[PDB]
């Protein structure tokens, strides 16, 4: 717990840093934002376009024509503006469906990430995920996977099971390894080797089907409790 | 200075034979970088790393300590 | 089979429309943006074309690869294996799909940021590291581990027994090989199974030659050649009939580039799922009943294709 507790607390603080002098984090958000702005400038610089009409403001045709030629004009400014607007509705449509889509995807690992505990992998981030810690930013949201990845490995010999009487044991939870001499049993992700007993491994058919188990003795438990 | 690409014609920056990872991704697996005295190089993209995972069929690897990662998403 | 990508393509939002020629170039600057937003929208696909291409295929830190020598306690990879030979490296059943699915006005095609041969080193790599590896190597370095060891922790995921492996482990082998050889048969015959990657394939090619076309249409204009109206006609004259091709001209490109958002979010959907198999169904095994495919999942083999990706559930 101890060195958990560290591991996690600094873990958290590099993020700060990650976010205090790097602005790549937040593209995503970022992104979105300005394509918004991005639009209305265009939707806005659409105003002072002549689309083919005389001029782009709509009273200074006005005073040029008489109506019935300004009748024609303000239709080319009409049609184009109008037109340019749904070529922006649109892009909000089609655009409010990429969010649309995200949001989804929020509201899942909202569901699933923070108030759950996700087995889907690389869901809720490289690693086995521990838990999430959701934060709200401008127009979207930020969350805080704490992922469990393992680190120092050790080689091992390995058996799928192991012959005690011709017998066949196999491990109920985790893998056989051995270090060269002893046999352990071990669960798989975290090495804690632990002697073999009956209570380590389920017995099943017997010896010869097996394709890779090793000789052992597997120890009784009760055995020893016996002798007196 | 010329280069010819499976891209186009990249004109400005040096081939260089050595692989390193993508950085200003630009077509068919060209990635122009600044690393290099600089000048802009234009690098044949190396996939990732390379590794190639020690197999047998008795060879299990166990990881008998763990860190804790929090990320971002 | 699911699209990842589709095809990277710009437009010229002036040569299109105005041919080699000033004259119809004026009259399109005063639309003003209707030229650059396309290029706007248009890009913002083929950005992300390689965005999606990368999330699905790039899941792996370090591009593994096989031992030298297969023994996988019986299961024959040879076919998915990549091929030494083939100068670009694709395991024999690769090699199927690409025969299967198969410059002008301003139109271009841009190339994929990851040509095959690079695609073919990740789903070298997830493949040749989901053999050794089992799942480790999405949660961390990869744990080489014995296949016939891992299947036993892909039977404690589907709800049997490991000592049901082990001893039926033969009799797995053949119906797990007898297996793989009908996917290359069920391939082999039919263009239907491949339907989807080849429909994109299609829906693009069949945008473009719409596109295309539209080039030759009068849209009440006099012509549809751009010179034609130039040189017989006085310009004030000109400068109508060549609105409507413009407006035509252009008209046609936002129906065009609309077809394509969607499009693309269609593809941009369909990516993220397949990054999400690629996630969950290949580097771990799923727990998510009939997401990959009828029946409990064992493991998932991905296989690029041409404008997509394969799994072999
Ligand atoms: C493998 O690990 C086991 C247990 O950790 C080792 O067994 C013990 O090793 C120590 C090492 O000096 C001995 O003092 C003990 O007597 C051993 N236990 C028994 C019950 O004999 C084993 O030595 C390790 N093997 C290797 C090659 O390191
Ligand atoms: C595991 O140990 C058993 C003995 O407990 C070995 O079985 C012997 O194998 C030899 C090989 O020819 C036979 O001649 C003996 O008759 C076997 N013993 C019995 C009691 O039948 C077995 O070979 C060992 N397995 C491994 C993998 O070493
Ligand atoms: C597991 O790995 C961690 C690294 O994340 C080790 O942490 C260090 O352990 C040393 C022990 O010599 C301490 O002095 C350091 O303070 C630890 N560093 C941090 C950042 O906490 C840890 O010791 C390892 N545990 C085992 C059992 O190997
Ligand atoms: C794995 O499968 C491949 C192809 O199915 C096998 O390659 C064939 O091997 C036989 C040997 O009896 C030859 O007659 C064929 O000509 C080979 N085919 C090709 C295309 O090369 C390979 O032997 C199998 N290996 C294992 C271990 O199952
Ligand atoms: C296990 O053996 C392989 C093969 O020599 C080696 O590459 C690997 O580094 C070994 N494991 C460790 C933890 O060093
Ligand atoms: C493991 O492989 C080695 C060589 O690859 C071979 O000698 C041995 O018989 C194999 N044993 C098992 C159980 O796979
Ligand atoms: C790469 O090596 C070749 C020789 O095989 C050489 O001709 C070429 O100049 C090298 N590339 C660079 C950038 O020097």
């Amino acid at each position: 717990q101890k060195l958990i507790a560290n591991q996690f607390n600094s873990a958290i603080g590099k993020i700060q840093d990650s976010l205090s002098s790097t602005a790549s984090a937040l593209g995503k958000l970022q992104d979105v934002v300005n394509q918004n702005a991005q639009a209305l400038n265009t939707l806005v610089k659409q105003l002072s376009s002549n689309f083919g009409a005389i001029s782009s403001v709509l009273n200074d045709i006005l005073s040029r024509l008489d109506p019935p030629e300004a009748e024609v004009q303000i239709d080319r400014l009409i049609t184009g503006r109008l037109q340019s607007l749904q070529t922006y509705v649109t892009q909000q449509l089609i655009r409010a469906a990429e969010i649309r889509a995200s949001a989804n995807l929020a509201a899942t690992k909202m569901s699933e990430c923070v108030l759950g505990q996700s087995k889907r992998v690389d869901f809720c981030g490289k690693g086995y995920h521990l838990m999430s810690f959701p934060q709200s930013a401008p127009h979207g949201v930020v969350f805080l996977h704490v992922t469990y990845v393992p680190a120092q490995e050790k080689n091992f010999t390995t058996a799928p099971a192991i012959c005690h009487d011709g017998k066949a044991h196999f491990p109920r939870e985790g893998v056989f390894v051995s270090n060269g001499t002893h046999w352990f049993v071990t669960q798989r992700n975290f090495y804690e080797p632990q002697i073999i007993t009956t209570d380590n491994t389920f017995v099943s058919g017997n010896c010869d089907v097996v394709i890779g188990i090793v000789n052992n003795t597997v120890y009784d438990p009760l055995q020893p409790e016996l002798d007196s | 200075n010329v280069f010819q690409t499976r891209a186009g014609c990249l004109i400005g920056a040096e081939h260089v034979n050595n692989s390193y990872e993508c950085d200003i991704p630009i077509g068919a697996g060209i990635c122009a970088s600044y690393q290099t005295s600089q000048s802009i190089i234009a690098y044949t993209m190396s996939l990732g790393a390379e590794n190639s995972v020690a197999y047998s069929n008795n060879s299990i690897a166990i990881p008998t300590n763990f860190t804790i990662s929090v990320t971002t998403e | 089979i699911l699209p990842v990508s589709m095809t990277k393509t710009s437009v010229d939002c002036t040569m299109y429309i105005c041919g080699d020629s000033t004259e119809c170039s004026n009259l399109l600057l005063q639309y003003g943006s209707f030229c650059t937003q396309l290029n706007r929208a248009l890009t913002g696909i083929a950005v992300e074309q390689d965005k999606n291409t990368q999330e699905v295929f790039a899941q792996v830190k370090q591009i593994y690869k096989t031992p030298p020598i297969k023994d996988f306690g019986g299961f024959n990879f040879s076919q998915i294996l990549p091929d030494p030979s083939k100068p670009s490296k694709r395991s024999f059943i690769e090699d199927l799909l690409f025969n299967k699915v198969t410059k002008f006005n301003g139109l271009t095609v841009l190339p994929p940021l990851l040509t095959d041969e690079m695609i073919a080193q990740y789903t070298s790599a997830l493949l040749a590291g989901t053999i050794t590896s089992g799942w480790t190597f999405g949660a961390g370095a990869a744990l080489q581990i014995p296949f016939a060891m891992q299947m036993a922790y892909r039977f404690n995921g589907i709800g049997v027994t490991q000592n049901v492996l082990y001893e039926n482990q033969k009799l797995i082998a053949n119906q797990f090989n007898s297996a793989i050889g009908k996917i290359q048969d069920s391939l082999s015959s039919t263009a239907s199974a491949l339907g989807k990657l080849q429909d994109v394939v299609n829906q693009n090619a069949q945008a473009l030659n719409t596109l295309v076309k539209q080039l030759s249409s009068n849209f009440g204009a006099i012509s549809s050649v751009l010179n034609d109206i130039l040189s017989r006609l006085d310009p004030p004259e000109a400068e109508v009939q060549i609105d409507r091709l413009i407006t035509g001209r252009l008209q046609s490109l936002q129906t065009y580039v609309t077809q394509q958002l969607i499009r693309a979010a269609e593809i941009r959907a369909s990516a993220n799922l397949a990054a999400t198999k690629m996630s969950e169904c290949v580097l771990g095994q799923s727990k998510r009943v009939d997401f990959c495919g009828k029946g409990y999942h064992l493991m998932s083999f991905p296989q690029s294709a041409p404008h997509g990706v394969v799994f072999l559930h």
